[PDB]
DNA sequence: TCAGCCGATCAATCATAGAG
DNA sequence: ACTCTATGATTGATCGGCTG
């Protein structure tokens, strides 16, 4: 048919020892902190974004999980 | 992991339904629930199905035509 | 005004089921 | 039985909108 719109709208790889480390400080509060935001990035070896978006990521699909 | 097909009748009505509103496939939440039960899945593989359903056809409309001009109406 | 979050979606990729 | 394609699911990251 015709095109429309939405038709005409790097990702890390991270390690086994960075996701077992997320999913700890996950464990251990689902929010974080500016402080143990960067703390944990310097650990795992990432940004602060990357950290801040994989607990956002996080966040939904344990919503997703409680609601299925 | 195991990956499952859906039913022929489940893949039938969710493709009615993505080409019945290819201008904008995007089902509400509301309209998604509906598609769930009448396909007898979740709302998840709902949104899935339409997910995949989208970026896979902008990728290649030609090789979907075929199938575009089958539920058309 | 701005950063963090939410909900939805995207885009690339994984692993399997099905077709030839 | 194998090679190649179709397709369900996952996940890092984006986008619009709300909030403190």
């Amino acid at each position: 048919a015709r095109t429309f719109d939405w038709m005409k709208v790097l990702r890390t790889n991270f390690t086994t020892r960075q996701l077992t480390e997320l999913e700890k400080e996950f464990h251990f509060n689902k929010y974080l902190s500016r402080a143990r935001r960067v703390e944990i990035a310097a650990t795992l070896e990432l940004n602060e974004t990357q950290v801040k978006i994989w607990f956002q990521n996080r966040r939904m699909k344990q919503k997703k999980r409680e609601r299925e | 992991r195991k990956r499952r097909n859906f039913n022929k009748q489940a893949t039938e009505i969710l493709n009615e339904y993505f080409y019945s509103h290819l201008s904008n496939p995007y089902p509400s939440e509301e309209a998604k629930e509906e598609l769930a039960k009448k396909c007898g899945i979740t709302v998840s593989q709902v949104s899935n199905w339409f997910g995949n359903k989208r970026i896979r056809y902008k990728k290649n409309i030609g090789k979907f035509q075929e199938e575009a001009n089958i539920y058309a109406a």
